[PDB]
């Protein structure tokens, strides 16, 4: 996955995702593509989440899960969720379950639980900071106003960094694939460095959806597990999310 | 390596974009058991897709009906009840789409999986 919130000159916010899944189930050695990648695809939904007739969250998920990975409340803030790996990673977190010590929540329930309940940023952002998690994650969530955007950088029971937006100083993008920002990203894997080149490459003035879709479709940051594409726009109210394919020649992860 | 960056792509469009996404409309003023109803029964063949993808490669290491009937069989009462919405939510899906709660679970809590 890479998750990007970043701000035009005016203080705008753009929220731009892309969703990688789909490397446990093997290849497909006849078309060059992910199993589960190519399954995902035609089950991917977009959601509007309604009560009394008006929207609370919309989102974009698979058909079945009912955790949120991609969603936003109109207005309010923006929320991608980006796995992270660890020693044991979820494995020590069931076991704590199933003995008994339920007090953390799992990882797609709790971004659904935020989605759904939350009313702020600053309250998304305290949950997302301090609430005790089966596995590792990594929590990207943007605001309404300038500033308000953040990666949540997570172990089970703690919260590593949060590496914040800081306009005044120069930073007006916050990047995040699958790696802890300080550590290196995996020799063979890394789609950070381009995601970043591209958005300085844009610059700040011409950041948008369609130069946020322009990073999020160059190789490797477009890849063969990419299943969909999401560009969030919380303060227009604007959720559109578009099903990828990586033609050959294009790299596997 | 690294491609140089793109211009010109959105809209979507050329070998790059599959197609859009549908919208459907979940109403948290009915029960949780009920809010999927509409959605599964139209992706209910979709994802049966994938638990059968998921049997082959189980398959290759230990046999798959075994495996299967351990996770639907004893998975849901091992993990427990989930908190709050999910446990009705997940049960309505697994009764519209005909497939175990166990596979339903195991579809929903894939992230701690890996
Ligand atoms: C590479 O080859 C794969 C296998 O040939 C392709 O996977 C197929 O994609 C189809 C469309 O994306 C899926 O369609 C569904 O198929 C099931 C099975 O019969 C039907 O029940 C469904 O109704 C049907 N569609 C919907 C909307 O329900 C296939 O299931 C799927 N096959 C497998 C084995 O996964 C890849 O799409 C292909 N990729 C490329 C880039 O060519
Ligand atoms: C969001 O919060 C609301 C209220 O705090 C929760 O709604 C209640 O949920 C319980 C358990 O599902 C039900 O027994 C109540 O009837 C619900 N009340 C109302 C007014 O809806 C809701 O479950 C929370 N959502 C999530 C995803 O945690
Ligand atoms: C932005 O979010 C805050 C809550 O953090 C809310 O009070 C406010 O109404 C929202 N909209 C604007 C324009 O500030
Ligand atoms: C994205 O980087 N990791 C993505 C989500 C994992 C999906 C779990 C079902």
């Amino acid at each position: 996955c890479t998750s990007i919130v970043a701000e035009d000159k005016k203080g705008h916010l753009i929220h731009g995702r892309n969703m990688d899944f789909g490397v446990f189930l093997g290849w497909n050695i006849n078309n060059d593509t992910w199993v589960i990648t190519e399954q995902l695809k035609p089950l991917t939904v977009n959601l509007d989440f309604q009560r009394n007739n008006k929207t609370v969250f919309k989102a974009s998920s698979f058909a079945g899960y009912v955790g949120m990975l991609t969603g936003f409340k109109p207005g309010l803030f923006s929320l991608t969720l980006n796995e992270r790996f660890s020693i044991n990673g979820g494995y020590l977190g069931i076991l704590e379950w199933i003995l008994g010590k339920k007090d953390a929540m799992w990882i797609g329930f709790l971004t659904r639980t935020v989605l759904e309940n939350s009313t702020s940023y600053e309250e998304a952002k305290n949950l997302l900071t301090k609430t005790k998690i089966l596995a590792p994650a990594y929590f990207i969530l943007g605001g309404n106003q300038s500033g308000e955007g953040c990666v949540i950088t997570r172990d089970r029971k703690e919260s590593l960094d949060v590496y914040e937006l800081d306009a005044k100083q120069g930073r007006w993008y916050v990047v995040q694939t699958n790696y802890d920002r300080w550590k290196h990203p995996f020799f063979l894997d890394d789609r950070r460095t381009p995601a970043k080149m591209c958005l300085n490459r844009t610059s700040q003035e011409n950041i948008s959806f369609e130069t946020m879709y322009d990073v999020l479709s160059t190789k490797p940051v477009l890849n063969k597990l990419t299943v969909y594409t999401t560009l969030i726009d919380v303060t227009k109210g604007q959720f559109e999310t578009y099903l990828r394919d990586c033609p050959d020649p294009c790299i596997g992860w | 390596w690294t491609e140089d960056c793109r211009k010109s792509t959105y809209p979507p469009s050329g070998p790059t974009y599959r197609g859009a996404v549908p919208w459907y409309t979940i109403n948290l003023d009915l029960p949780p058991y009920k809010r999927w109803h509409e959605l599964m029964l139209d992706k209910a063949p979709m994802l049966k897709v994938i638990v059968n993808s998921l049997k082959n490669m189980i398959n290759t290491f230990v046999p798959s009906g075994k495996v299967m009937q351990v996770v639907d069989e004893k998975l849901p009462g091992l993990l427990g009840n989930f908190p709050g919405p999910f446990e009705e939510e997940m049960k309505g899906i697994a009764a519209v789409t005909d497939i175990p709660l166990g596979e339903i679970i195991s579809f929903n809590i894939f992230y701690e999986l890996f």
